[PDB]
RNA sequence: GUCCUAAGGGGGGCUCAUGGAGAACAGAAAUCUCCAGUAGAACAAAAGGGUAAAAGUCCCCUUGAUUUUGAUUUUUGUGAAUACAAACCAUGAAAGUGUGGCCCCUUUAGUCCCUCGAAAUUUGAGGCUAGAGGAAGUUACCACA
RNA sequence: AGACCCUGUUGAGCUUGACUCUAGUUUGACAUUGUGAAAAGACAUAGGAGGUGUAGAAUAGGUGGGAGCUUCGGCGCCAGUG
RNA sequence: AUGGCCAGAAAGUGGUGUUGACGCAAUGUGAUUUCGCCCAGUGCUCUAUGUCAAAGUGAAGAAAUUCAACCAAGCGCG
């Protein structure tokens, strides 16, 4: 288990959905909004 | 325990039910079982049956769920029988199941019947502990019959207290005695270990008082 | 004070004797503090009493590994 | 609601402190927390009072049991549940009934049956509490039956020997697997069952989520397989879940091998064991779904044998010759199953030695549905009579059952013996 | 926590993987027939060594997968392997083959084992024999060789 | 023969839930420690009484018999409900 | 004050103390002006089950001895 192969071959489990592809690009992204709490001097 | 004093318990014991005061029937010869230091829970219910040499309760209804071969057997050695058909227009009927189960305390079933009995009667035997007990076309159904009268059952259940048969007031004494050790040995061989697990012993008939043995 | 013990600290906090205990380890220090102000006392190789090194420095090896792809 | 939080739990803190100091009662500290417990808004709040209610069941049944508190406080839990189903409100319950199974404060039937209209409801927060209590509890029945144990060439072949026949004698008495007190504990467990699987399991318009329906699932299979109930719609519910697509399928396939027990006919089982089969283990099946399907299949055999065919069982025990390490072990450990139980299915040359030995000299005996143990006399009892025999004519040199009481020793020697010769037919 | 860490011996019969040509449904693939087929199959090393009337596969009997004593090799005792010596066996018509798998503390027992040293009995202990299990830093205050 | 680096079976000062200890302190028991009352607790026994989730005529700890017991009025088995 | 903080091997021993809270003792901060929240953790401090030493108690044995409860403070809990 202490081997380090250059690339990992991923391994199937059953009754889980299929993982996607190392090639798949995601492009799905969250944003937060920055708010300065100061009142109007 | 004494075997000098099992058979003088069991010399009281029917002195008294056929002697001093006897009742209208036949009063059933039965052990008492307490159980200490093991756990009804938490650790194995032991289960196990053991044929005494002489039938305890002759008695004792025994029905026949088998197929037709069988139902001629049956009619031939003075059994009573039921047929699948029987059992289907019963149609799952649970009360009508149970009025089976009280009423017959044993069955016997062929083997091509057995795996449709839970079909066709669903939970009920299994709830009752009345499952029936195989028979092959080959086999002598009044010797399974033989076997069926005069075996017992000792099953762990949530309490520590067990009670069986072990005989009738008509029979002698001394295969009185031989039912006596064949079911208290075999209840101690079941125990895990053995006498140190027993908490005591009782006999007594069907309306007795009760003899002492531990 | 029995109860001050390091024995004693390892029962009471529930860790079984047999587990791998890293030197320094008190009520003040875990493994993973240890092994972070363990950091600011790296960088020393140890030397014979002539001064040559015998066994190397933190990322200091001297040998030349196998690169091949 | 409307008191600072600070102040608020210092109140709460302030009557348990006066619970301590004996000025109220604790019938009336109960009363006073439980409905603040059940519709504050307030999460902080909510979990103090959560908090003080245990410490004051534990403080008040540690010294002795208060039977008359716990039936109280049982039956305002069971009247909680049962006025409202699809309240949300029941979950409070479950927990308090988790925590003190846990701390062992309640070891009755009523907090099982508190919990079994739990498991009966419409809410599936309340659901899947009652389903937790019942399932997740074995865990700690095994830690406290491991705390219960640890309270309690030739040459080397006859070890190996005595190993395995001393860990036939540990799975002759061990602990039973998927035991629990509180499923004990269940009246009516048949019933219990038929409703839970008519209700949550059959109901194709409840909405529950997967994990939710496998844990109902677990509960009603484990009941099955503890008290050997028989519920055949459940055999062909499974049908349509039993494919490689379905998701947590390996859940599913761990439920129907609790589910199937002895007493369940092989005309209900085969079919699984037949779909499993196609679906799972093919040609153009992967090495993990067949793995898995071969270790699905390994325990439902093991949970009954005579579900499958002969035919069947050679072709899947032929898998042992595959390139692949977990179907050669899944196919390895489905031949030794039958092995012990029922070798006959098993070609001549997968028998093994001690298999085909004992076909051969006769005491290897066909395992029949419905058969049960008919020991005549006691086990060893003719080799105790046969020892007790060697010393009176040692004892003349220098029926067992039938007349003499078994003395303890004896008993003893009669098990000794009785591995002696386990341990000669073995070799 | 479940599961796997592999059935050996004797005798007999037959060849494997694959390719080509054919046969209703049947096609790339279901069963059948012939020809070619040095192992390209299988044998529990995935491209090592070795095996074709077999070391492969099937059938029939069997547990040499048994005790005992030495020798050799890997190198005081082991363990493993190697030829035997004695007995008991298996198989085959027999020659033969087969003695496995192609290559330091804790604790238990001892009838007829020995001591507790003034004598003896009973607990207990010791011995011997045979087993089972498993102790941190800092010094820019410094000092010495 | 300084300062600096390196080595040690290194020395020494200091620190800390490092190891083994200790002054002091705290708590319990015996003694010093006498003369009298009132209370309780824990065991031992000698007993006695009890069981509602729903449904059910009733308020079912459970287990095994058991269709007959009977104090001759009935209680039962049967049926109903579990 | 039958006290707090210290000294002393002990003592019918001593300092504060020929003293008494506007005092004694231990600390931190450091003229004047100006200048919230959290008891999370570690400390300190107050108040029936768990942990529970010695002594004492009960049982077994022929005894050595073994097994049981009971079990103060501290710890834990709050």
């Amino acid at each position: 288990k202490e081997k380090q192969k250059d690339f990992q071959k991923p391994k199937l489990k059953v009754g889980k959905p299929k993982q996607k592809p190392s090639n798949f690009t995601d492009t799905s992204f969250k944003t937060k909004s920055i708010v300065v709490n100061q009142q109007t001097l | 325990i004494t075997v000098a004093g099992v058979r003088q318990n069991v010399a009281e014991l029917l002195d008294y039910s056929n002697n001093v005061k006897k009742r209208n029937f036949l009063e059933t010869v039965e052990l008492q079982i307490g159980l200490k230091n093991y756990d009804p829970q938490r650790d194995k219910r032991f289960s196990g049956t053991v044929k005494l040499p002489t039938v305890p309760r002759p008695n004792m209804s025994i029905c026949i769920l088998g197929d037709q071969h069988d139902i001629d057997r049956a009619k031939h050695g003075g059994i009573d029988a039921m047929s699948a058909d029987d059992l289907k227009k019963l149609n799952k009927n649970k009360k009508l199941i149970k009025k089976l189960a009280r009423k017959y305390d044993a069955f016997i079933a062929s083997e091509s019947l057995i795996k449709q009995i839970p079909r066709l009667l669903g939970p009920g035997l299994s709830k009752a502990g009345k499952f029936p007990t195989p028979v092959s076309h080959s086999d002598d159904l009044s010797a399974k019959v033989n076997e069926v009268k005069s075996t017992v059952k000792f099953q762990l259940k949530k309490v520590l207290c067990m009670g069986v048969a072990v005989g009738n007031v008509g029979m002698t004494q001394e295969q009185l005695v031989a039912n006596i050790m064949l079911a208290i040995n075999y209840l101690v061989s079941l125990l895990k270990k053995g006498w140190q697990n027993v908490g005591s012993l009782t006999i007594k008939a069907t309306m007795s008082p009760p003899k002492r043995l531990y | 004070g029995t109860g001050k013990k390091e024995k004693n600290r390892l029962l009471r906090e529930g860790r079984t004797p047999g587990d791998p205990h890293v030197k320094g380890e008190n009520f003040y220090r875990s493994a993973k503090k240890i092994k972070t102000l363990n950091i600011l006392k790296e960088g020393k190789p140890i030397r014979d009493s002539k001064g040559k090194i015998v066994k190397a420095a933190s990322f200091q090896s001297k040998e030349v590994p196998k690169a091949v792809i | 609601t409307t008191l600072d939080k600070d102040l608020r739990e210092k109140v709460v803190g302030s009557l348990v402190l006066l619970r301590r100091k004996d000025v109220i009662d604790s019938v009336s500290l109960l009363t006073t927390l439980f409905p603040i417990l059940i519709s504050s808004p307030s999460k902080s709040l909510r979990t103090l009072i959560y908090t003080k209610i245990i410490s004051d069941l534990r403080e008040s049944n540690a010294k002795a049991t208060n039977h008359k508190l716990n039936r109280t406080i049982q039956t305002v839990l069971h009247n909680l549940l049962t006025s409202d189903r699809t309240s949300s409100k029941g979950l409070w319950a479950c927990r308090i009934t988790r925590e003190l199974w846990r701390r062992q404060i309640w070891t009755d039937a009523r907090p099982c049956d508190v919990m079994k209209e739990a498991c009966l409801s419409d809410n599936e927060k309340v659901v899947v509490g009652g389903c937790r209590f019942f399932l997740g509890g074995d865990k700690e029945r095994e830690e406290l039956e491991d705390e219960e144990s640890d309270e309690d060439k030739r040459q080397k072949a006859y070890e190996k020997a005595l190993e395995k026949i001393k860990k036939q004698e540990r799975k002759k008495h061990a602990p039973h697997p998927l035991n629990f007190s509180a499923l004990h504990l269940i009246n009516d467990p048949q019933g219990f069952a038929e409703k839970l699987f008519q209700k949550h399991l059959q109901n194709l318009k409840n909405k529950f989520t997967l994990e939710n329906r496998l844990l109902v699932l677990q509960l009603v299979t484990r009941l099955v397989g503890l008290h050997k109930l028989t519920v055949l719609p459940l055999y062909s519910w499974f049908v349509r879940y039993l494919t490689p697509k379905q998701l947590n399928v390996t859940t599913f396939l761990a439920c129907l091998a609790q589910a199937t027990h002895n007493l369940v006919p092989p005309d209900v089982i085969e079919p699984l064991v037949v779909k499993i089969a196609n679906e799972f283990v093919s040609e153009a099946s992967a090495a993990e779904v067949a793995a898995a399907g071969l270790n699905a299949i390994r325990e439902v055999a093991m949970r009954q044998p005579l579900c499958m065919s002969e035919t069947l069982l050679q072709d899947l025990v032929l898998y042992q010759k595959s390139k692949d390490k977990g179907v050669m072990m899944a196919a390895k450990g489905l031949q030794s199953l039958y092995r012990e139980v029922y070798p006959e299915m098993l070609q001549k040359k997968f028998r093994g030695k001690e298999a085909t030995m004992g076909l051969r000299a006769g005491e290897i005996k066909p395992l029949k549905f419905g058969e049960e143990e008919a020991a005549e006399d006691i086990e060893g009892i003719e080799l105790l009579e046969k020892y007790k025999e060697e010393q009176k004519k040692k004892k003349v040199e220098q029926k067992l059952a039938t007349t003499t009481i078994l003395t303890p020793a004896d008993l003893a020697k009669l098990k000794e013996l009785r591995q002696q010769a386990k341990l000669d037919k073995m070799l």
